[PDB]
Order: C-alpha cells, then structure tokens, then sequence
C-alpha cells in the first residue's frame, strides 16, 4: 500500500505542492507544501523518506537555480533541509544506488552540467564522482543492475538520443546503445530489468511513443504508446507498472496520469492530477 | 517559452 508522491512544477509559476496518490483507492492526499517552490527537480526515496533535489523556482519576480537538497518524512509530514549541492541543477535527474543520491547533469543559467556528484545520508555530504561524457539537461535517469544509466537530454546545442552508463566501483561512464527517437525531457523509469524511455521532445514536436532496453540483447525496441504526448513529465513505477505524471504537449498542461501494463502492453487513464503541470518530482514510498 | 517544460522564462 506504497504512495505516489509528487512534489513542485510550473503552472505559471513554479509550485510548492507535495501530492500523493494511491492507485488502491484512486485517491490523493495534500501534504506539506515545499519551503521553497520549484520546478524540475526530481524526487527519490532513501529509508523511506522522500527527496526533492535541484530544479529551478520560476516565479513572476525573477528565476534562481536550486541547488537544495531538501527531504520529507512521511511519519512527521515536516520538510526539513540538507547540504546543498556543490552547483545549482535545473533539469536534474537522479537515481538511486545502495542508499546514495546520485545528481545527474542539470543546468545553470547558460552552463549545461556534464558533472555527477554523490549524497551519503548518513554524513550529510555531497562528493563529485566521474562526471559524464556528454553534457545533459533533462536527462532521463534509471538505475539498473547496480549501474546508473543518463538517457536522452539537451546537450546546450542538440537534443539527443544517445545514453549513457555509470559504474560506481570503477567511477567511470560508458556510452551504450543511442535511442530510436530523440528524447529530451522524457520519462525514464525501470521495470522488469529494461529501461523505458516515455514521451520527451524530439527537436520538433512533443512525444507518445515508448521505447523499451533490453540489456542482454542491447537493442531499443518501441512499445505500445500513450494516448496523450507530454514532454517534462513525471514518471514512476508501482507495483509491477509504470505511471505517467502531467507535463507540457505543447499547447497546455497536463493533469492526466496514464498508467502501463506490460503485460497487456496497453496504456489507460487511471486519474487526474489536482492542477495540471510540468517539471514535477516523482517518487513512490 | 521553453518548448519542453513550457515555462515562460
């Protein structure tokens, strides 16, 4: 009976909501606002607590790049903060590797970080690890096999399909298998030891198609895709399938939250999201 | 307007 958390986004402005849904009940929960707002950032969960790291707080009266690790106790429903980041990460993603809190790539201002830094909990510090082949903002993240891999993305110049894996006892990356679309700001998630790489922007237009890595046969192939296209949207996955979380198709922002079955290979609509928005942290807890 | 997050920057 885990949550599916969601914290911040842009609708105007950048937002403090912190939301949770249960798919047993259909229900969502209003919990504790964010003591600052922002907007893509992504979410994380380390002990049963929940993350909220980077983004950028895009309000009327200015914008400022986070560097601010903040974290949630869904016992105390209290935000309380962390160490910040060594750089501001606007466009962050992150994965997680034995309870340490990887920062992938992120921008600030004009610079587009190719650097990775590390989060240990129990000491409170962030350490920068081997930084990335290519730099990335709007980077898709999943961990797989003990490995971290960075999908997709804005290098500063192009979007791009190319991927990369991370090795944390080496301390180095290594480029893999690039993807059939070019995906910048789509939705990476790991299920049933495969990557899903879902929605993004193209260069042109907004995306529905799904592209599924298998890692014995290092090859992308698509699967069934959703129903409506999105870039900047939040993604997890809860028990055995993946859910998709709002975003931007271009014209509007979405509330709708679709749900894939891989064994049906079907998308459906399961709710809605209270306001609509892009650039949300996601987490399940 | 970002096209990707659609924040108007």
């Amino acid at each position: 009976g885990r949550l599916i958390y969601t914290a911040g986004g842009y609708f105007r402005q950048s937002l403090s909501y912190l939301e949770a849904y249960n798919p047993s009940d259909g229900t969502w929960l209003r919990l504790a606002d964010l003591q600052v707002p922002r907007s893509g950032l992504a979410g994380c969960v380390v002990g049963g607590l929940l993350y909220a790291v980077g983004g950028r707080n895009n309000s009327p009266d200015g914008n400022t790049d986070s560097s601010a690790l903040d974290c949630y106790n869904p016992m105390t429903n209290q935000w309380s903060p962390c160490a910040p980041m060594s750089v501001p990460r606007n466009r962050i993603g992150v994965g997680v590797i034995d309870g340490h809190i990887y920062a992938v790539g992120g921008s600030h201002g004009c610079i587009h970080h190719n650097s990775v830094e590390r989060y240990e909990p129990e000491r409170d510090e962030w350490h920068l690890v081997a930084p990335m082949l290519t730099r990335r903002i709007g980077v898709g993240v999943a961990v797989l096999n003990r490995l971290l891999y960075a999908v997709g993305g804005f290098d500063g110049t192009n979007r791009l399909n190319s991927a990369e894996c991370y090795y944390p006892e080496r301390n180095e990356w290594r480029m893999i298998t690039a993807m059939n679309t070019i995906r910048s700001g789509a939705g990476v998630c790991v299920l049933h030891n495969c990557i899903y790489a879902a929605g993004g922007y193209d260069g042109q237009d907004q995306l529905n198609s799904v592209e599924r890595y298998d890692v014995a046969t290092a090859t992308w192939t698509f699967v069934a895709p959703m129903k409506h296209r999105r870039s900047a949207l939040g993604i997890t996955v809860h028990q055995g399938r993946i859910y998709v979380l709002g975003g931007y198709d271009g014209h509007t922002f979405l509330d709708s939250v679709e749900c894939y079955d891989p064994d049906t290979d079907t998308w459906s609509e399961v709710t809605r999201m209270t306001s609509g928005r892009s650039g949300v942290g996601v987490a399940v807890t | 307007l970002d096209p990707e997050t659609g924040e108007f920057l």
